RNA sequence: GUCUACGGCCAUACCACCCUGAACGCGCCCGAUCUCGUCUGAUCUCGGAAGCUAAGCAGGGUCGGGCCUGGUUAGUACUUGGAUGGGAGACCGCCUGGGAAUACCGGGUGCUGUAGGCUU
RNA sequence: CGUGGAGCAGAAGGGCAAAAGCUCGCUUGAUCUUGAUUUUCAGUACGAAUACAGACCGUGAAAGCGGGGCCUCACGAUCCU
RNA sequence: GAUUAGAGGUCUUGGGGCCGAAACGAUCUCAACCUAUUCUCAAACUUUAAAUGGGUAAGAAGCCCGGCUCGCUGGCGUGAG
């Protein structure tokens, strides 16, 4: 019903989680974040200032600025039906990376290895991520009994 | 009537500090605020000057922020100084000056900033600055690290820090609390401050004892004797233990005995162990009782 | 009233029911068993629509089953007391009451 | 003032408790929710009889205290004074309101 | 056995409550002083009783502390008055005690008109070595669970040192 | 094996009680002239090193509570999608996919980076 | 004994236990000056807020923290004076 | 936060007591206050906690190399170009 509020509905979105009502494990202080590295927007509630707003509590941009102590991101906002590429400033405890592109970098690794391997052996393997394809014709062995004979249950009244 | 409060809601709803912070050995308050640099430089490290006095030694450490631990550049610690002459004065102040010239030293030296960058033997009411450049070392400032809050005026967390200075750590710092000003005077001699980093003030304290009451004197200085101590040398010692210092601050570790690999405590008990002994603690005293 | 503002104002207090809820346990003596069900079926009238009947397959308002229960209170799992009877599982502290008499 | 329970049998709203914010809800006129024997112990009465709505639906107040007291008398007609104990287990916390109009 | 656990002064409380505001209260510091030898210190109130005189901050009580030998000191010379006897219940749930005297004079001070009829309590705190440990600032930590003390593990001390006895009551 | 300083995870680390103690390692502990601050050298601060491990601390014990993690709870509760499926309604069955949480019964009870000792 | 059961100017929600509460000590960063962004949306302004930069400062040993209130409300165009 | 019920036990009071004197005394007792349980709840409660949901990534704007510039950051380095 109400309107514009900074922060409206957040009563359980920026709450610490249901025990960690502590002071901020300093690891979150001690990351290291550059120009350009994917991270993910998470508000605490303790910080108390430099909070995103709520629209943007869970999306994930780039980052393209650097301060003392809080950084820049790139976002995309929704809105009516286009879609904004907006900046903004987070201090640096609201912010996490996002294993997202580390996985895929990861990958590109070993991708890269392996056509190494490929060059030293002359052999095409398949690169990465072929889906999941159906089931092959396998034997199943049933030494040891005959199978299980499964019949419905009677119905019974438990109140 | 009664009420308890240490019942299963309570502990279902506890929550638990941290280890440091709950055992009462740190301050994290202190700890964020001084132990992270900004995130515009992202791997300059920045480094801190531990020290912390127990009730028998002295501790200086250079150590900076890692994401697992942190790393101890150096250590020193106070209860090494035989090597140097100094016997007796463990947590003094001068013991803990010349533990921060030590370190100072020992870092400067391990960097190759030996040759270069001395501080003085003598008094001083300052640190000592110097040119910082690219390549080949400019300078070093580690940002001091007190004690959990505790500080007033004369501590020997102040005094390890004249030490490294005077040993040649550019380190940010205006003096109004060493030994040597008073928070009325307003104006620091330096003079007194000399007094106590050569530690004229226990000569004293020796020399007032020794004329009111030998049974005193001794009942409070006994080891002194013991090492046949001087209020004499107790100003001369520590300055060649200064040039001594300076002389060679590298450390020189020890060898290792071999283990006799059985004790320190009670190896945790085994599953069937102490699935049993409650079997026995039940079963044998219950024969026992029917035997009555 | 005019619902210029229409909101209404308390009045009288409901309880919700949910498809196997539980509105009436009768305990007794096992005698009773036609008295049990012939008065009951009574408040059939008495509440809107149709409530099923039913004789439990407990010992009474515990939580337990038919009456291998005694056979558990004699091994003395189960300990009367009050109007139900108290669980005690084989944990707990009284390694030594288990000893001196179980 | 009649107000049959018609109007307020489904289901319909979310459960209002008798809260901070309705305050003078009428008393349930239920009240008392044990009768007979209450203070018997586990061993005696052996017989648990049930009552399960297969209805979802609304129960009022008023009616429970009907039905208790109509389920009460057949049973002490029959079993007696002291042979049996009912325990209505459903309580009245859900408030409805009535919206006058002029 | 050991000077481990022996049991020894750990402080002596002594305080007046006035329960006026005036120059009854200053004579009190005033005799206190006396007593004991270093300055008190005043204790305001902390909520308002009409029904007793007071308001928030009303300046109400006179009260000090007191460690060493002069604990001993005044502990036996207030003693003396009682001439070493206290009752069960006045030994408190830690082995802390207390009693409370009526006068000044039998304390070795004459009457002085220009103050008046002062009397004052006495609550004694026992110890052992290492207790401090759960007041220090390094690190922190309980007094351990069996080197603690209670109501007859007191009743020792204070029939075996002062000789004074306990009546049932 | 294990301790010391700084830590990261911040309960498998907490709490309760009993037992055990591989230096002077921490600590209790003895004093207050110097520095400092209190009504109280209790705290803080300083100077010490006679005894002490009684305490903290570490390790262990607990048919311990707690906590973490498994089962049973259950393919139940619940729901994306479908119908000219039932029911007067309240509700409900089915096709298709997803799929929990108590009570209850198991197991576990700190790991570890860094710089520094010792084998009492 | 004491896991927030209290206090944080006021509604309620969030947040806090060597603090963001309580007591002291010192002080005016409640100041001067461009741009950027968030908040409502046309992604106009006002309001409010975010993070930096250039000056003068404050406190603290210092690391740092501070450009109003612990965060979410507490306020205003052309013309004219 | 609301709420039924029994129990097991001392305590703070009360009904009338008694003792004979106050006794909540042994008898009580009835409540209260605990301690284990027990029946039913929450849009403005919550330890748990789905289904359908919202973001990002799934490679040339990439990856690996080599050398300069930086009035910034400063052990030596960093990061940015």
């Amino acid at each position: 019903t109400n309107t514009k509020g900074k922060r409206r509905g957040t009563r359980y979105m920026f709450s610490r989680p249901f025990r960690k009502h502590g002071v901020v494990p300093l690891a979150t202080y001690m990351r290291i974040y550059k120009k350009g590295d994917i991270v993910d927007i998470k508000g605490m509630g303790t910080v108390q200032k430099g909070m995103p707003h709520k629209c943007y509590h869970g999306k994930t941009g780039r980052v393209y600025n650097v301060t003392q102590h809080a950084v820049g991101i790139v976002v995309n906002k929704q809105v009516k039906g286009k879609i904004l590429a907006k900046r903004i400033n987070v201090r640096i405890e609201h912010i996490k990376h996002s294993k997202s592109r580390d996985s895929f970098l990861k990958r590109v690794k070993e991708n890269d290895q392996k056509k190494k391997e490929a060059k030293e052996k002359g052999t095409w393997v398949q690169l990465k991520r072929q889906p999941a394809p159906p089931r092959e014709a396998h034997f199943v062995r049933t030494n040891g009994k005959e199978p299980e004979l499964l019949e419905p249950i009677p119905y019974e009244f438990m109140a | 009537f009664v009420k308890v409060v240490k019942n299963k809601a309570y502990f279902k709803r506890y929550q638990v500090k941290f280890r440091r912070r709950r055992e009462g050995k740190t301050d994290y308050y202190a700890r964020k605020r001084l132990v992270i640099q900004d995130k515009n430089k992202y791997n300059t490290p920045k480094y801190r000057m531990i020290v912390r006095v127990t009730n028998r030694d002295i501790i200086c450490q250079i150590a900076y922020a890692r994401i697992e631990g942190d790393m101890i550049v150096c250590a020193a610690y106070a209860h090494e100084l035989p090597k140097y002459g100094v016997k007796v004065g463990l947590t003094n102040y001068a013991a803990a000056y010349c533990t921060g010239l030590l370190l100072a030293r020992r870092l400067l030296n391990r960097f190759g900033m030996d040759k270069i960058y001395e501080g003085q033997v003598e008094v001083t009411g300052d640190e000592y600055n110097v040119e910082s450049i690219d390549g080949q070392p400019g300078a070093f400032t580690c940002y001091l690290d007190a004690g959990l809050a505790r500080t007033t005026t004369g501590n020997k967390v102040f005094g390890a820090l004249k030490g490294a200075v005077d040993g040649g750590l550019s380190i940010p710092h205006s003096t109004k609390r060493f030994p040597g000003y008073d928070s009325e005077s307003k104006e620091f001699n330096a003079e007194v401050h000399r007094k106590h980093i050569m530690g004229q003030n226990v000569a004293d304290y020796m020399r007032y004892l020794m004329e009111e009451d030998e049974d005193a004197y001794k009942k409070q200085f006994s080891q002194y004797i013991k090492n046949n101590v001087t209020p004499d040398m107790m100003e001369e010692m520590y300055k060649k233990a200064h040039a001594a210092i300076r002389e060679n601050p590298v450390y020189e570790k020890k060898p290792k005995r071999e283990v006799k690999k059985k004790r320190w405590n009670r190896p945790k008990m085994s599953l069937a162990q102490k699935k049993d002994r409650v079997a026995q603690k039940k079963a044998s005293f219950l024969r026992a009782q029917e035997r009555a | 009233t005019g619902m210029r503002g229409a909101f209404g104002k308390p009045q009288g207090t409901v309880a919700r029911v949910h498809i196997g809820q539980v509105i009436m346990s009768i305990r007794t003596k096992l005698q009773n068993k036609e008295h049990v069900v012939e008065a009951l079926r009574r408040a059939k009238f008495k509440f809107p629509g149709r409530q099923k009947i039913h004789i439990s397959k407990k010992w009474g308002f515990t939580k337990f089953n038919a009456d291998e229960f005694e056979d558990m209170v004699a091994e003395k799992r189960l300990i009367p007391d009050g109007c139900g009877v108290k669980y005690i599982p084989n944990r707990g502290p009284l390694d030594k009451w288990r000893a001196l008499h179980s | 003032g009649r107000r049959p329970a018609r109007c307020y049998r489904y289901c319909k709203n979310k459960p209002y408790p008798k809260s901070r914010f309705c305050r003078g809800v009428p008393d349930a006129k239920i009240r008392i929710f044990d009768l007979g024997r209450k203070k018997a112990k586990v061993d005696e009465f052996p017989l648990c009889g049930h009552m399960v709505s297969d209805e979802y639906e609304q129960l009022s107040s008023e009616a429970l205290e009907a039905a208790r007291i109509c389920a009460n008398k057949y049973m002490v007609k029959s079993c007696g004074k002291d042979g049996f104990h009912i325990r209505v287990r459903l309580h009245p916390f859900h408030v409805i309101r009535i919206n006058k109009m002029l | 056995e050991n000077p481990m656990r022996e049991l020894r002064i750990r402080k002596l409380c002594l305080n007046i409550c006035v329960g006026e505001s005036g120059d009854r209260l200053t004579r009190a510091a005033k005799v206190l002083e006396q007593l004991t030898g270093q300055t008190p210190v005043f204790s305001k109130a902390r909520y308002t009783v009409r029904s007793f005189g007071i308001r928030r901050n009303e300046k109400i009580a006179v009260h000090c502390t007191v460690r060493g030998a002069k604990a001993e000191e005044i502990l036996e010379k207030g003693l003396k008055v009682r001439e070493y006897e206290l009752r069960k219940n006045n030994f408190s749930d830690t082995g802390n005690f207390g009693f409370g005297i009526q006068e000044h004079i039998d304390l070795g001070i004459k009457y002085d008109p220009s103050i008046g009829i002062y009397g004052l309590d006495f609550y004694v705190v026992l110890g052992r070595p290492g207790f401090s440990i759960a007041d220090k600032k390094r690190r922190t930590g309980c007094i351990g669970a069996k080197h603690r003390i209670s109501k007859e593990e007191a009743m020792r001390w204070f029939q075996q040192k002062y000789d004074g006895i306990i009546l049932p009551g």
